[PDB]
């Protein structure tokens, strides 16, 4: 069991120190095997390892881990990670002064696979920010130089790489604990350098939201920066993609620009409404329309605490489309337009499929009615997109 | 033929199918007698960081085929009267070259546990496994520096070293089939020519050569304290050869044979110690080279004198 | 809103230590003239009609359009709205040219780039010397950067002191003993009286045997521009020191010249670094403006940090704080300047 | 034979034997046994002319008792 | 580490210095005076003014300068201390070296001497002070080996002077660090350091009862301390330079002073204005001995940087201009050698000496040819060159003033020479293939019964002379054990040989196994009207007969000439010597070929 270890670790350290390189050459031989009991015992002997042996042995220690991680092997590669995390945040001022090797990993991010980046990028966040490096914060402000170099490059994969790090290193710097100072202007400051830089490509654009709308969930952080961002997204939301719905005729398209699939037939009393195929047309911005509005949902009601009033006509808002219905132009005109219309249906049929996720919890009677109605409709597009 | 350097950008970025990069490694093949000696290296690091993310066995297949090929050819063209006679490029630089290779796939393996399995499992041996070659010997004995493949390529290497001895005593006992087959070049020489080409001043094999050696004359030792003898005697013969061969050339390594040797030596179990006490002879024949390196062993094995028995 | 006319250089790439390189270097006085002149040369050869030729005329270009695109800026405020700069691209691209060991987008050595450049302007002006003798202004960098090196070694037995003269472009100067150290230290470490012991003795050739030897420098002659490069590393596998040195505003020489001298050395520039490992960092300049409307009047006697693109005046109190040991700056000083003031 | 001094890092002065025969990379890994600096790391500075791995020490008019600074290479960018 | 093997050219008695003397002792019983040559050799000779020649004898096992000697137990020993790091002790009467002290680990640089204790301390570069009894190493033997030590320590930098007083209840040190620092012998325990002077001290003195003290410095200043008051009473600037050498007499209250100057004088320390100057030497004077037989001393003794030791007669105290104009009596010295050149056979050498003397050596045979005389040394090199190359095998020193010549494990093989170029004739009718190093350690350890195989003796071609010392030593610093060619079948020399003799001797010498032979690559082609490989030293013949063949003796010769780089070459010409000498270019040799 792991009782008797910790026993022999506790007792008997200052003669079994003397043998540690033995020690750490088994515990990295009997890593590499394949059920999990081996692997948690290996994983805990170089823990235990490291507790209490010398600071050279320390070195050694964090070396054998990184060529563990560098190495190749996924479950090698999981289980070394998730050792480092668990000891930096045993002993974060012993491994405070051994950041170099660790920091030295991020030379090789061919061999390692998307999601353990921001394992990575994590364990190395929480080693360069805890209290007792203010006396020299010196990972902290390279590692903001480091991101920066890494999202002003021209491949496209270090700039991924860049805003998965960007990101999940500023939700460790304005983290929620039991602040609100010149560290949450430097969150925000973060912020919005890599939003500036990463505006471009949609690819690249898509993929901020989506770490930034899982990150303020499954975390949490601080109201200070949370009301910055949630006025900012708010406001930048509200003037991209909102059009006026008395305004909805305008021309230049080859198909008869409509409103379709509203609610309760209002006939655009005041301006709410998607404008979608102007922006599908032009890209014969749009593409990233699924996730902004769950990262403003998702925003407002952590900043509001669960209260969606102010998000509330955008659920009966009417959306432009076409005459979607088959009128006979399918046998015939068979050309790259019907390509375009059904990209158009399965986007306006995934916005459909978020925003039935976003109004869900709310028990007002009436609006269940309006979410159910709004399933019916997915339906009824699911349903008609097989043509 | 020139730029051939930078004919692999084309497979960076781009994916790719099978077919096409093996029409392209197979061009690659073919001109590699045709670019130069010197330039190989390069080309041979360009070609191994690509191959991560493509074709793995189809580079490493070639590059160990043709240099098997190309030291074939210098060591049955080199053969001669010590006069003006033809030779391709000199053993001078083509140790050279070859030890950087070497070093380069040890370290692109060491990147990648799926290049060396590969590896591993393309020169699996009963057969004869004629990809066998020196280069391929060294490069097998290279790898052992790395945990994960150590004893999986040694115990490889033991079984085909003891296939090779049976296979010579299979030949040497009968007329017809010795009548029919000609003979190839049989591992021990392979090895034996291996340990002492290893002079040319790369050092990365010692410790895997001498680890094989103590492997190879512990498992074949004469247990006795009869046709199955004769391959387990020359096995412990061949590894006498190996550990006394990389004695007198390495300077750094021979510290710890002598100590190996005497720790297994001196002994209160009995059991038979006849080889070893031959091998520690044999080796302390050359007295001075001893002393300078390793004379402090010696005195605390004498130390230990006391408590063994009489024999 | 407040857009400070001062351009810098995008990153365009992997490439900060060429762009802080630049920005320090193209305030250096006597520069900025002598570059153009010798251009002005090149054009009426050209006229009278290679690759260590094209370099020199790059440079003028380069400086031509960052002059023409600030006084443009400086005349219209209106245009421009968020980023004040360009990007050196002929520069960078005939560098390249210049040595292959930049090709690709990896990163870079400062002190090793202004060694290339000014070695290639250098050669280029003494070819165009020797063209000219085939049949005032061609001493650049064999004037400004340049001097002469004085040395001497007395063997304790013999006590007979040899000269030999060298050539000296900068500085290069220890960081740390192996507390805070002043930069006079720092210099008195690198040119002042120490011996050679133990297994280290110098071959003397009046007692015909190896013999201990006390060996000092001198600075006989003193170029325009002098350039400290502070050896802000050590071995052991190696490391970097981020522990600065304490560093003067107005450096006196008097102590290691050889003839009495009244000269007082000024700052006027510092290249600094920020990182944590050898292998990797990212370069920021730092030049006080001194010489050449008048709201660049204004901003004379001010000092400047230079990233990539953005550009943010500091008053001179807060700079010379800023570089104290008193806390870890940041950003280590690794390469100063000093005018012959 | 010559003599020549090669002041280090951290400003001591070594001094190592080479003949003007010698490569460059024959000095840096004299440098590397008297140090302990791997040869691709350093970079002999002469009289404000680098050194490099083509030429040799009669091609750069180095003669006995001369000095090489030696600095290594900041990586930046 | 790795151990060379060396050996001096030179004739077995050198009755004379060949270099400078360190330092001096007069033994007053027996008028005997002792020099310590810079050499490595001291030597003993008589003062009586009867005999013309006063050399005795020479005790040449030191390697290196000796730096100081000190007679110790009422003029039986003397013990010497050099910069091979080690001090030794002599019987002075018979003049054979009986102990080692191998403790230090520099240069050995001062030696010091109490009487009334008889004890002695030295100490040197290595910052290390080492007091002996000197009765317990005398009391020595092959088996009571064990000696036990006790030394001082505080000094921070490479001492150069030492003395003690007469009593031995004080000791100082002098160094760089330009402090003198002073210890109690009898307790270890360090006491005052007094601070003051600003150079190095070269020269200390301390009267009889440790309460006064005298400095010289290369500051050019003598100054007088009192270590009951712990400060200086007095200074003298009496020199323009460095002073290097002081003595005192019996009363403590004239000093003799010396050094870079050339210049001598004798100072009143009461009265400093009544100063004579004694003479002016030849040479900077390095240590000065007085005859102290009577009260105002008749002579004093003067080393300098040149072999020749001046005695000045001292006619008086009481009475610009020197008092003596020439030496008393004069022990001539030789001249040293200062300059060599190997020839490019890398067999002959020739010197140059201190006299403009110009000579020729064999080394192969270990012995001078002939005298050149005052030639021209320039013009005597360029007169006798042959366009020949040899691959480079040893190396020389002039550190002891002979030509010492040193062989190492990794070029000592490197020179293949025919018999018919070298002075070895061909009795049989053929050449056969010689390597130089491998002959001359055959040859050197000619005497050693372990090379003789069931009889030969030597390598059969050349004897060294049989007095060649054979030095083998570590290299940078330790010499590891030192004997005479003539000497080695001695059973002593022969176990401390076969305990001393690195294994790469022993595969020469020994089982004679062949060296490796060394090949080149070449190109042949067309340009003249394949790549091959041949040993360096085939003929261009070899290759002209090659291409006839391979493109259809003397007709061969007749038709096809060889050329290199646009050069025709010589067909007794070796491939070797045509790269050296001719090809200019890079990468491999390329050779044209073409037929006439
Ligand atoms: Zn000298």
């Amino acid at each position: 069991q792991e009782q008797l270890l910790q026993s022999t670790f506790s007792v008997h350290y200052l003669v079994l120190k003397d043998m540690c390189s033995s020690i750490l050459s088994l515990a990295q031989s009997l890593l590499h095997s394949l059920d999990q009991s081996i692997i948690s015992f290996g994983s805990l002997l170089y823990k235990y390892a490291f507790k209490f042996f010398d600071t050279y042995c320390q070195q050694e220690v964090v070396g054998a881990l990184v060529t563990h991680i560098c190495s190749g092997n996924e479950a090698e590669v999981d289980t070394a990670l998730d050792v480092l995390l668990e000891l930096v945040v045993l002993n974060p001022s012993a491994m405070m002064m051994n950041a170099v090797f660790v920091k030295g990993i991020l030379d090789y991010l061919d061999n390692i696979s998307p999601q353990q980046i921001r394992k990575l990028f994590y364990v190395l966040s929480t080693l360069a920010f805890s209290k007792q490096n203010e006396a020299s914060s010196h990972i902290q402000d390279d590692m903001h130089l480091v991101i920066r170099k890494q999202l002003s490059s021209t491949v496209f994969k270090y700039k991924l790489i860049g805003i998965i790090g960007a990101v999940t290193m500023a939700g460790i710097m304005a983290a929620d604990r039991s602040l609100s100072d010149e560290q949450c202007t430097q969150v925000t400051s973060l912020l919005q350098l890599v939003h500036s830089c990463s505006e471009q490509s949609p690819q690249a654009s898509a993929l901020y939201y989506d770490e930034f709308a899982n990150l303020i969930q499954h975390e949490k952080l601080d109201p200070k920066a949370l009301e910055w961002v949630g006025h900012t997204i708010c406001n930048d939301f509200q003037d991209a993609f909102v059009v006026d719905s008395c305004v909805v005729p305008e021309g230049d398209f080859p198909f008869p620009v409509k409103a379709l699939y509203g609610l309760e037939e209002y006939d655009t009393q005041d301006g709410i409404a998607i404008n979608l195929l102007p922006l599908l047309f032009s890209q014969d911005s749009p593409l990233c329309l699924a996730p902004y509005f769950r990262l403003l949902r998702l925003c407002v009601e952590r900043q509001h605490n669960g209260n969606l009033e102010e998000i509330d006509g955008l659920l009966d808002c009417p959306i432009f489309l076409t005459d979607l219905e088959p009128g006979e132009k399918l046998e015939s005109m068979s050309a790259k337009e019907r390509s375009f219309m059904c990209s158009l249906i399965f986007l306006t049929l995934n916005w459909f499929r978020e925003i039935v996720n976003a109004f869900c919890q709310e028990t007002s009677p009436e609006m269940k009615g309006k979410v159910l109605t709004r399933l019916k409709h997915i339906v009824e597009l699911q349903i008609i997109l097989e043509k | 033929q020139q730029y051939v350097i930078q004919l692999t950008s084309m497979f960076k970025d781009v994916p790719l199918t099978a077919e096409e990069v093996e029409f392209v490694v197979e061009k690659a093949l073919s001109m590699f007698s045709k670019m130069n000696l010197q330039e190989i290296p390069p080309l041979v690091y360009q070609l191994l960081v690509l191959s991560s993310k493509g074709s793995r066995k189809s580079v490493l297949e070639g590059i160990i085929a043709f240099f098997s090929a190309l030291d074939k050819q210098h060591n049955e063209e080199q053969s001669g009267d010590e006069l003006l006679d033809v030779v391709t490029v000199p053993s001078g630089e083509l140790r050279h070259v070859e030890g950087t290779i070497i070093l380069h796939i040890v370290f692109a393996i060491k990147l990648d546990y799926e290049l060396g399995r590969e590896l591993v499992k393309h020169l699996k041996v009963g057969d004869s496994n004629n990809n066998l070659s020196p280069f391929s010997i060294a490069l097998l004995l290279s790898v052992t520096r790395i945990q994960r493949f150590q004893d999986q390529v040694l115990d490889l290497l033991k079984t085909s070293v003891v296939k090779s001895f049976k296979d010579l005593q299979l030949l040497q006992g009968s007329k017809f089939l010795q009548n029919l087959v000609p003979h190839r070049s049989y591992v021990s020489t392979m090895i034996l020519e291996v340990v002492k080409n290893s002079v040319h001043s790369w050092d990365h094999v010692t410790q895997g050569l001498v680890e094989l050696g103590f492997i190879l004359m512990d498992s074949y030792g004469p247990k006795k304290v009869s046709l199955s003898r004769m391959p387990n005697q020359h096995a412990c013969k061949l590894g006498a050869n190996i550990l006394l061969e990389t004695f007198k050339i390495h300077e750094m390594i021979r510290q710890e044979i002598l100590e190996q040797v005497l720790n297994r030596v001196v002994t209160r179990a009995s059991s038979p110690i006849s080889h070893f006490l031959d091998l520690l002879s044999n080796i302390v024949m050359y007295a001075p080279l001893v002393l300078q390196s390793c004379s402090s062993k010696v005195t605390e094995a004498f130390d230990y004198l006391s408590f063994l028995p009489l024999q | 809103e407040n857009l400070l006319p001062f351009v810098g250089l995008n990153n365009l790439g992997n490439t900060s230590y060429l762009n802080s390189i630049l920005q320090v270097l193209y305030f250096c006085p006597g520069f900025k003239s002598g570059v153009k002149h010798l251009f002005n040369i090149i054009s009426r050869k050209k006229e009278a009609l290679l690759a260590s030729y094209e370099l020199i005329c790059s440079l003028q270009s380069l400086i031509i359009s960052v002059e023409q695109l600030q006084a443009s800026f400086l005349l219209n405020p209106e245009k421009y709205t968020d980023e004040l700069a360009t990007q050196p691209r002929r520069l960078l691209n005939t560098l390249r040219e210049l040595n292959p060991m930049y090709e690709g987008y990896l990163q870079h050595d400062a002190q090793e780039v202004l060694q290339c450049i000014l070695g290639n302007i250098q050669e280029t002006c003494q070819l165009l010397k020797k063209e000219e003798v085939k049949n005032i202004g061609f001493e650049l960098v064999e004037k400004l950067f340049q001097g002469q090196l004085v040395l001497r070694t007395r063997c304790l037995e013999c006590e007979s002191l040899t000269e030999r003269r060298e050539d000296f472009q900068d500085i290069s100067v220890p960081v740390q003993e192996d507390e805070m150290k002043t930069l006079r230290w720092a210099i008195s470490q690198f040119a002042s009286v120490e011996r050679i012991v133990g297994e280290d003795k110098y071959f003397c050739e009046n007692c015909h045997h190896y013999t201990e030897a006390e060996r000092s420098l001198l600075f006989d002659k003193m170029p325009e521009v002098i350039t400290i490069h502070l050896k802000c590393f050590a071995a052991s596998g190696l490391s970097k020191i981020n522990t600065p040195l304490l560093t003067p505003l107005k450096l006196s020489l008097e102590e290691w010249s050889t003839k009495p001298t009244n000269d007082s050395y000024g700052l006027f520039a510092v290249v600094m670094h920020s990182g944590i490992t050898i292998s990797s960092g990212h370069y920021t300049a730092s030049v006080k403006v001194t010489d050449l409307v008048q709201s660049l009047k204004e901003y004379e006697g001010k000092w400047l940090l230079f990233d990539d693109s953005e550009v943010k005046v500091t008053e001179e109190k807060d700079f010379l704080n800023s570089l104290s040991p008193s806390t870890s700056p940041t950003s280590t000083p690794y390469l100063l300047f000093y005018k012959k003031l | 034979s010559m003599q020549i001094f090669v002041k280090t890092l951290t400003g001591k002065t070594i001094t190592l034997e080479v003949e003007p025969s010698d490569t460059i990379e024959n000095v840096k890994a004299k440098i590397q046994d008297k140090e302990g600096i791997p040869p691709d790391q350093q970079r002999l500075i002469f009289a404000g002319k680098q050194l490099e791995d083509g030429r040799t020490l009669s091609d750069y008019n180095i003669q006995k008792e001369s000095t090489l600074h030696l600095v290594l290479r900041l990586r930046g960018g | 580490r790795k151990v060379q093997v060396s050996y001096v050219i030179r004739d077995e008695v050198e009755k004379y210095n060949r270099n400078g003397v360190n330092a001096l002792q007069l033994d007053p019983a027996l008028n005997r005076l002792f020099t310590a040559g810079r050499d490595s050799i001291i030597r003993i000779w008589s003062v009586n003014q009867h005999k013309q020649d006063p050399y005795i004898a020479s005790m040449e096992h030191h390697t290196d300068w000796v730096n100081d000697i000190v007679l110790c137990c009422n003029g039986k020993t003397l013990i010497s201390a050099s910069s091979d790091t080690t001090v030794k002790v002599w019987n002075a009467h018979k003049g054979f070296c009986m102990s080692t002290l191998r403790t230090h680990k520099d240069y050995v640089k001062a030696l010091a001497y109490a009487k009334d204790k008889e004890l002695v301390a030295s100490a040197g570069l290595d910052r290390q002070i080492f007091l002996w009894d000197v009765n317990t190493l005398t009391a020595l033997t092959a088996s009571n080996n064990t000696v036990t030590t006790s030394s001082l320590s505080g000094n921070k930098d490479s001492i150069y002077s030492l003395a003690m007083n007469q009593l031995g209840t004080i000791i100082v040190s002098g160094s760089t660090e330009k402090v003198l620092r002073v210890w109690d012998p009898r307790t270890c325990a360090k006491l005052m350091k007094l601070k003051g002077h600003t150079d190095n001290v070269k020269a200390l003195l301390l009267n009889r009862d440790g309460t006064q003290c005298l400095s010289g410095s290369s500051d050019g200043t003598i100054r007088l301390w009192s270590l009951g008051q712990q400060r200086c009473i007095a200074t003298y600037r009496v020199h323009d330079e460095g002073v290097w050498a002081l003595q005192v007499n019996d009363a403590f209250t004239h000093v003799y002073s010396g050094g870079r100057d050339r210049k001598i004088y004798c100072t009143d320390l009461r009265n400093p204005d009544i100063r004579v100057l004694i003479c002016e030497e030849k040479a900077p004077v390095l240590k000065m001995e007085l005859d102290r037989s009577a009260d105002p001393p008749p002579a004093i003794w003067v080393a300098t940087t040149k072999s020749t030791v001046n005695k000045w007669t001292l006619k008086g105290i009481h009475n610009i201009t020197p008092l003596c104009t020439q030496p008393d009596q004069v022990i001539k010295g030789g001249a040293s050698i200062i300059q060599c050149h190997i020839l490019n056979d890398k067999r002959h050498i020739l010197t140059k000496d201190t006299n403009n003397n110009v000579a020729y050596w064999d080394v192969l045979k270990a012995c001078k040819v002939e005298d050149l005389g005052k030639v021209d040394f320039e013009d005597e090199i360029k007169k006798r060159f042959k366009m020949v190359y040899v691959p480079n095998w040893f190396s020389v020193d002039l550190k002891t003033g002979m030509l010492t010549i040193t062989l190492d494990e990794s070029d000592c093989f490197a020179a293949w020479v025919s018999a018919k170029d070298a002075g070895f004739s061909s009795p049989d009718g053929s050449d056969p293939k010689l390597n130089l190093g491998g002959l001359l350690l055959q040859a050197l350890l000619e005497y050693w019964p372990r090379t003789h195989v069931n009889v030969q003796k030597g390598n059969g071609y050349f004897q060294v002379p049989p007095h060649t010392p054979v030095i083998f030593g570590e290299a940078g610093g330790r010499t590891l054990f030192r004997l005479l060619c003539r000497d080695s079948g001695g059973e002593t020399e022969s176990m401390l040989l076969n305990e001393t003799v690195p294994q790469w001797v022993i595969d020469i010498t020994v089982d004679k196994n062949m060296p490796k032979f060394n090949k080149i690559p070449f190109y042949l082609q067309p340009h003249a009207s394949d790549r091959l490989s041949a040993s360096d030293m085939l003929q261009v013949r070899k290759v002209m007969e090659h291409v006839y063949e391979k493109i259809i003796a003397v007709l061969a010769e007749e038709k096809i000439e060889l050329l290199c780089q646009d050069q025709v070459l010589d067909p007794n010409m070796d491939l070797r010597t045509v790269k050296h000498f001719i090809w200019k270019s890079g990468g491999d040799l390329t050779l044209h070929y073409r037929q006439k």
